[PDB]
């Protein structure tokens, strides 16, 4: 049940146009990204509130859901779209049955609860900015001084992670560099780890088998966590967690709670992207190019009897809870979009 | 000063493992604060000096006590009860946990009472206010502790079956409450009984199932390889069990619960409810405590029979130390059930019950 | 054993001590002790409410509560009764009540050496003074409220007024 | 009125066969619910708790649907509450019983709308048994137009195999039935395995026919997924310690006792009706062997949040 089935793609461009507009944003990268994608899809809500005009609550659960749909076909691995959809739906529902119920508990109709939403929107969008600064704080119980650690890609709420334990215990990092493509990133994190007093030092995807036998513990960042307690992680990551179960070495993830998503990994090969092999081999071996087979995924599925720990804003967290975060989050019937 | 103790607890950060874990312990009365009141006095002294001093017990004492502090609590006369009570209390913990650091057991209960003070209703009394929640501690320590005892024997002896072979490790009053219960039930069992080095708790459940008319066999730890082959069921009693289904214990407990699985024996947690915690542990040497390293020194059979060795002047000689840590932490998938008073769940099932109680809106 | 008071059920929204026995999957089995210790269920929704994940705190087994009367079927035996509905207060009221009736039961099972000593007795003495208890104490103060009494004997008859000196 | 119910439950079955056994017998005390006419809510949960035993009795005490009956009372029993006019007794007590069966013939559905997904394009699935919940998200896949090829155990000692592959090539689905002792050479083709429950276990544990965990671990050793398909009705309240902790109808796994007594392909070679009698019935899978559970509420994999959804239950 999409929103097409609803409103003309045009007059959609003239009701909620940051709607299409998004799309577009979506489905062209120019919005990537599950932060990026999920501060926006909210935002985008947030006018769509302030621009749908109704009469009874079911009106906007359908409406909504519908726009949803599309927003999620638009791009639907970046998967912290529908999330923030999925909570804002069982944010009408609670609104609704709450002031429902307070309204018959007023005894011996009123749909300018939009404010609410809106007030009640901004509250989660106010949380993403309150993502890491939650999170850093955690590390404290996991990090120790002359402890080593691993980790691979740039991961902004790792690397936070890390720098909060920095601050006063001093230890050593070892970074793999999400090649080919978290190269970048990675390498200027390690940097900014060496400022912050860490003994960090820039590896080789290749070379993670070697140093494990002496590694404590195993740090990662995901790009999203599926309703099987499944990770979607930038590529290269299953060479680390395999190479740490062959250790005993724990593995931890520090993700936040957006991109804890309940749709089920049925189908790995539709959830793995493909970017270009330009990031791979270059353009100018032109006889390889036409001989070879050359795919880049940047994407990466490790099972969810992988990971030991999960540190999110509520806290730590072992994988075979991460259900009740879900029904505490979101809504059974908001599973598919 | 504080501060400065503070920077020496972060030096002990260094090269060695245990380095962070806080020796600091305080066995006497010498130079005590006056804000300390007598039977807190007789507490600390029995943390620190006794040695078959059980979980539950401890939380129990330490409750009891407690009334009799705020039964003799006097709030100043411009400043109600609530208010300027936790400092009071406060002042009485950082004594306790100078004597033995607190249990998980102790822990949460602090954690409670220093709650209901706050939502304690303001528009009472002195004498209100007291006789309140003296009884949501003895409602505490009936519901959450003792009848949660009861459960648990009943719910673990269910699953004992005539015939079996029991193995327990140093001495958990709960274990050994289960065992003697089984044995008045008329279920034909017996048991195995593990100690180990250097404070044999092993032969005081020895002493106490043998009493009860158990056929007992007692092995120190460095035996297990040898006397699993004749066991069927594993019972351990835990100091608390972690969020994310590990089992904290004492020190070989997680020898216990491995030398088992690998022979084909259920590991059986027998454990509370008030004692599971929000924390989660990768290692057994984050959080832990430690016993004096003295203790292992009297290498006889005996620790209070002095009769030295050849470790004495190990605080004197160089690269050399003894520890003994009191607690490890055992992984899931060794413990296969926890026996909680919610029935038997699965060890994973903890953080669940621990969020179940905070419904406590 | 014998019955406490002259109608052998109670009635509709009076208010019973009563001795649980056990508890099953639909209800706890309890039974009455003012009416010779019959049957009666009580549902499980109806029970005190709870505050666990899972109540197996069966805490009271062989315990002496109070409850309200719901339901009765005489021809049939059945009864269903309520715990929570009961109110903080009658509660004490029958508490209250309760162990005037174990004291006079206690007297007459010490003279079993008691159905008859209820219809000589008892009953139609409390039908005089709304409840045994409640001028039982009288009759040392007093023997008009004797008034219509006819003993099976005098044997033991004077025993009691001997015997009200104990207690 | 009507005394026997196990008639009442045996008719439904061939009312209709493709409903189970627990399904028929929430029927049956809906049935006599409705056709009874108590007094006291004592009476009315009395009989329940009789129309239960005996239908447990009436099976060899089946677990399938001695789960279904303990869940059906206390399902009703919650919620139930006397208010003045005794009759919304009956009332909410049958009404609400109906409601358990729409939910109830509804399950075996809504799981296959969940589980078909599992089949992909070309993809390959192995089978123990027989099992409707496996033969409906087979079918509503294969109804939804996708290839696939499916294995199946020959499901000694209960034959069900000979059966289950039959009923899927009734819908064009290829079939290759292989032998309870090859299900191992067969797994480095297979790229998923499926199979049925009879009964679910408080550690979320499989109880279901003799050969499961034979196919459970070899999964494991194959890293191949082990899915399984079991109805909310089925969530039983036991706690096995080991993959043998379960009550014997009949005692099984006995020595004979002799004394100085002197007396390629061989199909008519087999155990006797009365040493087959002798092996066991049923058999358990622990939870590190099964990636996930297909049920009505939803695809669970936690195995402890089985119960959570169980002790939802049971109350």
């Amino acid at each position: 049940g999409p929103i097409s089935e609803f409103m003309s793609t045009i007059n959609v461009e003239h009701t909620y146009p940051a709607v299409s507009s998004l799309i577009a944003d979506l489905k062209s990268r120019k919005v990537q990204g599950p932060f990026a994608v999920a501060v926006e899809t909210a935002l985008v809500m947030r006018q769509v509130i302030s621009q749908t005009r109704w009469s009874t609550v079911d009106q906007l659960i359908d409406t909504v859901r519908a726009v949803g749909s599309t927003l999620v076909k638009a791009q639907p691995t970046e998967f912290s779209c529908g999330n923030i959809i999925r909570r804002i739906l069982r944010l009408i529902r609670e609104e609704y049955q709450e002031l429902l119920k307070t309204a018959d508990e007023n005894e011996k109709g009123g749909m300018d609860m939009r404010a609410v939403i809106i007030s009640g929107i901004q509250d989660v969008i106010d949380e993403l900015d309150k993502i890491n600064t939650d999170i850093e704080v955690q590390s404290m119980d996991h990090l120790h001084s002359n402890e080593i650690i691993l980790t691979q890609g740039c991961s902004k709420t790792v690397e936070a992670f890390l720098r909060f334990a920095a601050k006063k215990r001093k230890f050593s990092v070892i970074v793999a560099e999400g090649f080919p493509n978290n190269q970048k990133g990675s390498h200027a994190m390690a940097k900014r780890l060496a400022q912050a007093g860490i003994d960090t030092t820039v590896i080789s995807d290749a070379t993670i088998f070697a140093i494990m036998s002496r590694v404590n513990k195993v740090i990662l960042g995901t790009h999203a966590i599926l309703g099987n307690g499944g990770l979607v992680t930038y590529s290269g990551a299953q060479l680390v967690a395999q190479a740490a179960r062959h250790h005993a070495t724990p593995v931890v993830v520090c993700s936040g709670i957006y991109k804890l998503s309940p749709v089920y990994p049925y189908d790995l090969e539709s959830i793995i992207q493909l970017s270009s092999p330009d990031k791979i081999m270059s353009f100018n071996e032109g006889d390889l190019i036409s001989r070879a087979e050359i795919l880049n995924p940047y994407y990466d599925y490790i099972p969810p009897d992988l990971v030991d720990l999960f540190i999110t804003n509520l806290g730590g967290y072992p994988p075979s809870y991460l259900y009740r975060i879900m029904n505490d989050t979101y809504d059974a019937s908001d599973t598919i979009l | 000063d504080a501060n400065l103790q503070e920077k020496k607890i972060f030096e002990e950060k260094q090269v060695s493992i245990f380095s962070h874990l806080d020796w600091r312990r305080r066995r006497t009365t010498e130079n005590i604060p006056k804000d300390i009141h007598p039977a807190v006095i007789r507490l600390g002294l029995k943390l620190a000096n006794y040695k078959i001093f059980g979980s539950n017990q401890r939380c129990i004492d330490l409750l009891k006590t407690f009334k009799i502090v705020i039964q003799d609590y006097q709030t100043p006369y411009g400043t109600t009860l609530s208010r300027h009570l936790t400092t009071h209390i406060n002042s009485q913990i950082a004594y306790l946990v100078s004597t033995r650091p607190l249990s998980i057991s102790m822990g949460n209960a602090i954690r409670f009472l220093k709650l209901e003070i706050s939502v304690l209703d303001i528009d009472l009394t002195d004498d209100e206010g007291k006789e309140l929640l003296l009884e949501k501690i003895d409602s505490y320590i009936r519901d959450r502790i003792i009848i949660a005892g009861q459960v648990i024997v009943q719910a673990a002896t269910e699953k004992i079956q005539d015939g079996d072979v029991i193995l327990t490790y140093l001495h958990s009053s709960t274990v050994n409450d289960v065992l003697i219960h089984a044995k008045n039930v008329g279920k034909k069992f017996r048991v195995v009984v593990v100690d180990s080095r250097p404070e044999f708790e092993g032969r005081v459940c020895l002493k106490l199932l043998t009493e009860h008319g158990i056929e007992c066999t007692y092995v120190m730890i460095s035996a297990l390889s040898y006397i699993m082959q004749e066991v069927t069921k594993i019972f351990l009693g835990g100091h608390a069990m972690l969020s994310n289904g590990a089992l904290y214990s004492r020190a070989g407990t997680s020898l216990i619960s491995l030398l088992g699985h690998e022979s084909n024996v259920p590991v059986i947690a027998c454990c509370e409810s008030y004692k599971f915690t929000e924390r989660i542990q990768l290692d057994s040497l984050v959080y832990n405590e430690l016993a004096p390293g003295d203790q292992l020194v009297n290498m006889g059979v005996d620790d209070f029979e002095e009769k030295p060795g050849v470790l004495a002047n190990w605080k004197s000689v160089k690269n050399l130390k003894l520890l003994s840590l009191k607690y490890d932490v055992t992984p899931p998938r060794l413990i296969t059930v926890c026996v909680c008073e919610m029935g038997l769940l699965p060890s994973t099932s903890v953080p669940a019950i621990i969020n179940e109680f905070k419904q406590v809106y | 054993h014998c019955r406490f008071y002259e109608n052998k059920y109670p009635e509709i929204d009076d208010i019973v001590m009563v001795n649980v026995q056990q508890i099953a999957e639909m209800g706890a089995y309890v039974k009455l002790l003012e009416y010779d210790n019959i049957e009666g269920m009580i549902l499980l929704s109806e029970l005190s409410r709870r505050r666990i994940r899972s109540i197996q705190k069966l805490i009271r087994v062989g315990k002496n509560d109070v409850a309200v009367v719901l339901r009765v079927d005489k021809e049939k035996g059945y009864i269903d009764l309520s715990k929570r509905r009961v109110s903080s207060e009658d509660i004490i009221k029958c508490e209250e009540k309760y162990q005037k009736s174990k004291t006079v039961h206690s007297i007459l099972r010490y003279c079993a050496e008691l159905e008859e000593l209820y219809k000589t007795i008892a009953w139609p003495l409390s039908r005089k003074f709304g409840h045994a208890y409640e001028a039982f104490k009288l009759s040392i103060i007093d023997e008009t409220v004797w008034e219509g009494i006819e003993p099976p004997s005098k044997d033991v008859l004077d025993e009691l007024k001997n015997y009200i000196s104990k207690r | 009125g009507e005394f026997d119910i196990v008639q009442v439950y045996k008719k439904f079955l061939q009312d209709d066969p493709e409903i189970t056994m627990p399904v028929a017998a929430i029927e049956a005390l809906v049935q006599l619910l409705s056709r009874s006419q108590a007094k006291t809510i004592s009476e009315f949960m009395d009989i329940l708790q009789n129309g239960s035993n005996t239908l447990k009795e009436g099976v060899q005490n089946n677990i399938s649907l001695s789960a279904g009956c303990d869940i059906f009372q206390r399902f009703v029993t919650r919620s139930l509450h006397d208010v003045g006019d005794f009759e919304q007794c009956k009332r909410h007590l049958v009404e609400n019983g109906k409601l358990f069966i729409q939910r109830a013939r509804a399950c075996r559905q809504r799981i296959a709308h969940l589980g078909y997904p599992l089949i992909r394009d070309g993809s390959v699935i192995l089978t123990h048994g027989f099992s409707r919940g496996v033969a409906a998200v087979l079918l509503a896949a294969a109804k939804r137009h996708v290839r696939f090829k499916v294995f199946v155990t020959e499901s000694r000692p209960s034959g069900s195999g000979c059966l289950m592959t039959r009923t899927l090539k009734n819908a064009c689905i290829p079939t290759c039935m292989v032998l309870d002792s090859a299900v191992s050479f067969t797994m480095n083709r297979v790229d998923l395995v499926l199979v049925g429950a009879e009964g679910v276990v408080e550690n979320g544990g499989l109880i279901n026919q003799i050969g499961t965990f034979q196919l459970a671990v070899f999964a494991k050793h194959a890293h191949k997924p082990f899915y399984a398909v079991a109805e909310s009705h089925k969530f039983v309240r036991m706690f096995p310690l080991s993959q043998y902790d379960i009550p014997f109808s009949r005692p099984i796994l006995e020595f004979d006792d002799p004394s100085p007594e002197t007396v390629a392909i061989h199909n008519e070679l087999i155990m006797n009706e009365e040493q087959i009698r002798n092996n066991p019935t049923l058999d358990v899978t622990p939870p590190e062997f099964v990636s996930g559970l297909i049920t009505d509420l939803g695809i669970i994999d936690s195995k402890s949040g089985v119960s959570e959804e169980l002790i939802k239950l049971y109350l």
